[PDB]
RNA sequence: GCCGAGGUAGCUCAGUUGGUAGAGCAUGCGACUGAAAAUCGCAGUGUCCGCGGUUCGAUUCCGCGCCUCGGCACCA
């Protein structure tokens, strides 16, 4: 502050001090012989010159080099700083963790060959449960505890952008939208279907009212149901590590035949974790996607066609994973509980 | 290389379209530079005949009499220009390439030149212009155009690669042809050579860098200029040609690799022996040199009874005075297989960069040398007229190519096609192979010329490459992989994951070079590099970043050179080199940093920079803490070393004024950090339900002490239910006794279960009560106000 | 980038409560549950916002936190449906925590949207227009690429008085926003000219009103334009703002011959003055 | 920084591939880099690169499992030489990806330079084939240059490899074939420096 | 290894009849300034690759090496 400005401009003085002089000095040797000075030789073209010549030097380094150890000391005093001290209070930030161990499944079968689609929450009847074989007065409808909608306004696009005839709903899985997929694109494909699920449910540590699912499928010429083991295992690989296994019993699902459950050996763990339910997809799911497409004079494309799907709530695992208590925890919004996922990669 | 056109379709007619060729073999492996079409001879140069040649009184200049098939003179001052020969004239009123200028009828010293013979260089086939061209004088009917014997041409410039060394030929290309289905058509140049000794001998010193040699004998030489098509070639080749003689010997070079010398025996001696140049060995390399030797050198030489001499040095130039000219009568022919190496090396040393060593250097066919000699004399004996004697002299034997085991089906298990069995035979038994097989499994003995042949899949990609790489289809792999191999990918993504968050944090994203001048570790107050280059780029590149801090500075520097930010936050993650290799990260601060635009007060320096870090820190899940310590490049009172949960990995702070002033640049706050810094895994404590108590107080302590101190003694006596603790107040001056600063603290307990039944916030707070009196820091509602 | 950024992802139901359509002053929810959950999760989200301060509402009942940069991203139903982004923020925010000075509020948020936006690829207008649930004098719709996506303001003190808690600021915009691809400008080699000056303008005027006029009057060699001093006062005639300008010439080729740079600044003159914006070399000092 | 955006896009794209990508040490040892590689001295295929060959004391140049090496020092002309320090330390059978700075002895101008990045990368396994090589390069041009894009490929010579190509790439609305890079099948001598060094 | 050119500031660079070794710009200080831009008025940092010498300043010359260039042909 103090000893710098005063002699930066000090020495520019001298700055002005070298051409007050260095005028006065080039206005003698330079104006008495421009043409005639080397005639002028020895005393003259000496003395005004050679000699007063040195000082435009002396000064100029000493006033330009003398100065910067007295005005950089005089900085040495000031920022005398404590290091460690709140430094500006930038705010942190961070994720949710269902979007870490939603990602991370994302990953993990993206990593294999996968696209994620994601699809519409609110449904209607006929694309989320009946174009996946299950009709009404089915104690299949009993599986799952459907929000019925009603309300005027909302339109209800499909596919391929065109608006849908049917009873509206909040999806109970993201299957829904396997179909939706299936009418707009053609085989084969390796897709996962991640979103947010809704059931009529009695919310507690362990069931919830809206929920996270991922599925995906796999169609196209060849798939088999060893094609969906070998999945399903990579899962568990990538998941609990190397020394991890999975286990497929069969079950009852109305869009495959066969079905399974399929259940991970989880090392560490010690326990066999559940997880999900998978099949080989079912025969009339393919006969809707096609009699669909149709309708939209879409050529059939699954006449050939093989191909599994599986299905696992998020939710639990990242529970497991990130040992959690109960499931409303992520819905009830709280920060001191949030900011314990903010440093996750 | 440089491939003219009509020249390879004299070994493969029927080749057609030198752009269906170009494709052909980039098809085969080799990749077309350049296509040219040359040799557009104006129609007003046609052939003359010189018929003498006087000289113009006192002056340099030689008046020729010719006859364009009408007796006419033209006034020469090339050296070359004597009666005898055949020139290329260009009538008066004739428009020149090179020349760019138009040819007239002119007046030099007392003569009328009627057009004038040109050079090469003045017609436009070769950089020469430093003589006539040359002809044989009987060559074309006196007064014809010389385009007519002088077709256009179109020369390709190929990239023949390491491995092909039978490329470097006519031939070798001609015969990768012949295996698409190309009829080969090898000329063949069968003698007439009368059985008698040759006059010289052969001595073969050093085995082991001349394996295989030879030494034909052809004399009764007519030296003369070459036939027009053989000059049309050497040109179209890009190569000058010279004598009949000497023309045959790169003729032969360019159509099969086999770099050959024609030696004057008069300058032979004895005979030739060839050995390793003994020390104090000077020669007159043939481009007008005195090259003094070194002993690692090969060379061929003569001797003379006693003393041996250097004639050329073997396998890369020659020359000297042994050279083939005019009054050359016999000559002794030179085809051997060189040791690449002894080669390779001399050639390199010496600073030559010959048709002949570049040959060698690759390697050439170590059982072509005597079909060579054949091709060479036959040339020759037409050519030049002399007579050749059957009988070479043979130095070293030569061993047969090994036999590879080849199973078509591996062939195919490789390739994932299905190319039948006797298709693939046919692929190699057509590209000149000996399959001795049976089946399955054949052992097949590859040609002389082929070097690149040693393993059983140099076999499959021949079969992959007649058939084309054009012929193998698309397919993906399907499998489990290993366990271990499992994760690998984790380190990485953890640092790809930092450059994010560094990033949408607000830090742009900056890459230096590696390299550091020695020069900064002063400048910069560093310990000296630890490694330097051997052939550094320049001086100051040239060892290498013991730190990123360095260019992260000099670079920005640059940027108020050009650009004059105001404030710029970069971050770098490159390699430092120093002990062993590791990961760095660092990235400064600068400007006037955050605050309003349109408010005079901006929000900036060391704690702004110091902000950004914890900021970072926590959406990392890890623990942060600046200790002072004055680091010997940063500035002494601002000064702190980074501790990420536990930890020292690296230093934050300011610059030393000393080097602020040295580099021309102002204020600056860097850090560099090592990497990988730890990670933390997820500790999921359960929050309490119950309220919190929300007590608060503040502490006087001595001037010069540290946030940190004071903190971490507040927080560990505060005990278990403690639960935030935040600075919110300093305080520098009175009502504090002289000399001390207030730091006022908001508390906060909460028990995990039932509340707090305040008389423990209180004996809670004794503690740390207790313990700032046990350390000398007095309070505000018991020890200063 | 929302996170790296600074805001703490936050996840809500999408179940909204007929209720909130007056408490928040919006349009009527256009979906209802025939078997709701309970009569407050009856309807569906038109909007996020509500339960995003809902949200922080409930934590100053239970933390007392000081300040909260929040951020969601759900599915909003109305008419269609879509994705939204929405966050607010709230407390004393950034600054000094030894220091008794913060910075913070509107503008604070409103940083927080540039810097985002940016660090985006896109550009970011905020225009004046009052929206219905937030403040009066505080409000306006958010501009990216040309487009309006949605809003930002404070809250509408009426219902920050209904919920018992203090000022919040916020936004709401619809995804997905505009991708603008890279266009690499080269930049030249040659120095730039640093010129400088100040606009009288009314008060009741705004910033992007003149700065847009600066800019398009300006010419090709423009290059940044900052403001970074404002003025409410004397010496100046009563009822104006003198707004200061940075400004900043370059040419792609040769350097700028001066005399160029004037009659460039001429232009900009000329339409301030052919607005009713007057000087400081020129119009009012 | 575009490097990082360009570098990620391709190490995602054959990440979607099955790839795993490993990162190497910058400054190599003669031995891993060209000469594991079938690149032994005196070779003109020593010429195809130009190399900064190093100097100084102190540094310690870990290979693979952690163990010191004997060799010359110098700065990677390819990212290969991590490719060999891959095979050495795991098993197959694998896909990975090595992306890393490179350096080369160089005269910098508007397309050349003296530090570069690349991406190289093997899947070795039983029964791979050339089919295998084709199909992937093929989905390298597909994802990059959508849908109505070709490869194309041409034998080169490469020390490493045997067959070996050059592959070039249909830029469809390019309207120009770009080059690209070089690959092919993994030369048998490569397996062998690989055992040989494993059973040390 | 070669035949001839450039290397001038905080950028870009003409560059000689050497006399203001700059000009476009851009840089700092004293009036105008709530505060900055034009005008005013004032002077400047610049190893002119690095070093040997020459005039007054050492870039008009002449040395060796440097950094960038156009022609000699084969390289992830």
């Amino acid at each position: 502050l103090a000893a710098i400005q005063n002699a930066r401009d000090l020495e520019e003085l001298k700055a002005l001090k070298a051409r007050y002089l260095g005028k006065k000095g080039l206005l003698t040797q330079e104006m008495k012989g421009l043409s005639a000075l080397p005639l002028e030789e020895r005393r003259k073209r000496g003395q005004e010159l050679n000699a007063i010549k040195a000082a435009l030097e002396a000064a100029l380094e000493a006033r330009e080099k003398a100065l910067e150890e007295a005005a950089l000391k005089e900085a040495l005093e000031r920022e005398r700083v404590d290091v460690s001290l709140p430094g500006a209070s930038l705010f942190s930030g961070g994720l949710h963790p269902i979007t870490l161990m939603e990602r991370e499944l994302v990953e993990i079968f993206r990593a294999l060959g996968y696209q994620a689609v994601e699809g519409p929450e609110v449904e209607s009847e006929f694309f989320n449960f009946d174009a996946l074989n299950i009709p009404e007065h089915h104690p299949a409808r009993d599986m799952w505890d459907t929000f019925w909608l009603t309300g005027e306004g909302f339109r209800l696009e499909g596919p391929l952008g065109e608006e849908v005839e049917g009873r509206l709903l909040l999806r109970t899985h993201t299957s829904p939208m396997q179909v939706r997929y299936m009418v707009a694109h053609t085989p084969p494909f390796r897709i996962v279907v991640p979103g947010r699920v809704f059931r009529f449910e009695q919310t507690d540590a362990t069931h919830e009212a809206v929920f996270h699912q991922l599925e995906g499928l796999v169609v196209g010429e060849g798939i088999a149901m060893a094609h969906l083991k070998g999945a399903i295992y990579e899962l568990a690989q990538a998941l609990f590590g190397p020394d991890s296994k999975v286990r497929f019993q069969p079950v009852y699902f109305p869009f495959v035949e066969p079905g399974a459950q399929f259940a991970v050996w989880w090392p560490e763990g010690g326990k066999w974790l559940e997880l999900g339910g998978a099949g080989m997809v079912h025969p009339k799911v393919f006969q809707a996607v096609d009699a669909y497409r149709e309708r939209l004079g879409l050529p059939p494309a699954y006449r050939g066609v093989t191909g599994f799907a599986f299905g696992l709530g998020v939710e639990r695992l990242a529970m497991l994973r990130y040992g959690i208590p109960d499931i409303r925890y992520f819905f009830g919004g709280r920060l001191k509980f949030l900011e314990q996922f903010k440093g996750v990669l | 290389m440089r491939v003219p056109f009509s020249w390879l379709k004299a070994y493969v007619p029927e080749l057609e379209s030198p752009e269906v060729l170009e494709e052909r073999l980039a098809g085969l492996g080799f990749e077309t530079d350049r296509i040219e079409r040359v040799f557009p001879i104006p129609r007003g140069v046609v052939f003359a005949r010189v018929l003498e040649a006087h000289p113009i009184p006192g002056t340099r200049l030689k008046r020729l009499v010719l006859d364009a098939g009408r007796t006419v003179e033209v006034v020469s001052g090339a050296e070359n220009a004597r009666k005898g020969i055949g020139v290329a004239l260009a009538l008066p009123g004739t428009e020149l390439p090179g020349l760019g200028q138009k040819v007239g009828e002119r007046v030099i010293q007392g003569v009328r030149s009627f057009g004038m013979a040109l050079s090469p260089r003045e017609l436009g086939v070769g950089e020469y212009g430093g003589g006539l061209l040359e002809f044989p004088e009987d060559a074309l009917p006196p007064g014809t155009p010389l385009s007519e014997a002088w077709p256009e041409e179109v020369v390709l410039d190929l990239e023949v690669t390491p491995n092909r060394p039978d490329a470097l030929g006519l031939l070798g290309l001609a015969r990768d042809l012949h295996a698409l289905g190309y009829a080969l058509v090898e000329p063949e140049a069968a003698l007439k050579a009368e059985a008698l000794p040759l006059p010289f001998a052969l001595k073969v010193e050093d085995p082991e860098g001349a394996p295989h040699f030879t030494l034909g004998y052809a004399f009764g030489l007519r030296v003369a200029p070459s036939p027009l098509w053989m000059q049309r070639a050497l040109f179209a080749a890009g190569m000058r040609p010279i004598n009949n003689v000497v023309d045959v010997t790169n003729y032969v070079m360019l159509e099969r690799a086999q770099p050959m010398h024609a030696f004057d025996l008069r300058f032979v001696g004895e005979g030739i022996a060839v050995r390793r140049a003994r020390e104090g060995e000077r020669l007159k390399t043939l481009d007008g040199v005195e090259r003094t030797l070194h002993p690692e050198d090969l060379v061929i030489a003569g001797w003379r009874g006693e003393e041996s001499f250097p004639l050329g040095l073997a396998g890369v130039m020659g020359g000297a005075e042994s050279e083939v000219r005019e009054d050359t009568e016999a000559i002794a022919l030179e085809v051997a297989c060189f040791d690449p190496v002894s080669i390779r090396k001399t050639a390199r040393r010496h600073g030559l960069r010959t048709e002949a060593s570049h040959r060698f250097e690759r390697g050439v066919d170590p059982l072509g040398q005597v079909p060579a000699q054949r091709r060479a004399l036959s040339l020759l004996q037409a050519l030049a007229g002399a007579r050749v004697a059957e009988a070479l002299l043979e130095a070293g034997s030569p061993k047969p190519p090994e036999a590879i085991p080849f199973r078509p089906e591996y062939a195919n298990r490789l390739l994932g096609t299905s190319y039948p069995e006797a298709e693939q035979i046919a692929i190699l038994k057509r590209l000149g192979c000996r399959v001795e097989g049976e089946g399955p499994t054949y052992r097949v003995t590859p040609p002389s010329h082929r070097l690149d042949l040693r393993l059983e899949e140099d076999l499959v990609e021949e079969v992959a490459r007649i058939q084309g790489y054009e012929t193998i289809p698309l397919a993906l792999p399907a499998f489990f992989p290993a366990p271990d191999n499992r994760g690998v990918e984790a380190p990485y993504r953890k640092e790809q994951r930092l450059r994010e968050v560094l990033s949408g944090l607000g830090f742009q994203e900056v890459y230096t070079y590696s390299f550091m001048d020695p020069e900064d570790a002063r400048r910069f107050r560093l310990d000296p590099p630890r490694l330097l280059l051997l052939n550094p780029l320049a001086p100051e590149k040239a060892a290498l970043r013991t730190h990123l801090f360095p260019g992260l500075v000099r670079v920005l520097k640059e940027n108020l050179d050009l650009d004059r930010p105001e404030r710029a936050l970069l971050f770098e993650v490159g390699r430092v080199f120093r002990e062993r290799e590791e990961t760095h990260l660092a990235g400064l601060l600068f400007g006037e940093g955050v605050g309003l635009p349109w408010a005079k007060e901006r929000l900036s320096g060391y704690f702004l920079l110091k902000g950004y870090l914890e900021a970072l820190f926590a959406r990392l899940g890890l623990a942060f803490r600046v200790e002072a310590q004055a680091f010997p490049f940063l500035h002494p009172g601002v000064s702190g070393r980074v501790l990420v949960e536990g930890e020292e990995v690296g230093f934050l702070g300011a610059l030393h004024p000393e080097i602020a002033q040295e580099l021309e640049l102002p204020p600056v706050h860097l850090f560099e950090l090592r990497l990988p810094l730890p990670d933390k895994p997820l500790a999921f404590q359960d929050p309490s339900r119950h309220p919190a108590a929300f007590r608060d107080l503040a502490v006087v302590v001595p001037a010069p002490t540290p946030y940190g101190e004071v903190e971490a003694l507040v927080r560990e006596a505060a005990g278990p239910y403690l639960e935030s603790l935040a600075l919110f107040d300093l305080y520098q001056g009175p009502p504090l006794p002289e000399g001390h600063k207030s730091l006022a603290f908001h508390l906060r307990f909460r028990h995990p279960k039932r509340t707090l039944r305040d008389e423990e916030v209180e004996e809670a707070v004794s503690r740390v009560a207790e313990a700032l009196r046990a350390r000398g820091f007095g309070l505000r509602g018991l020890d200063t106000p």
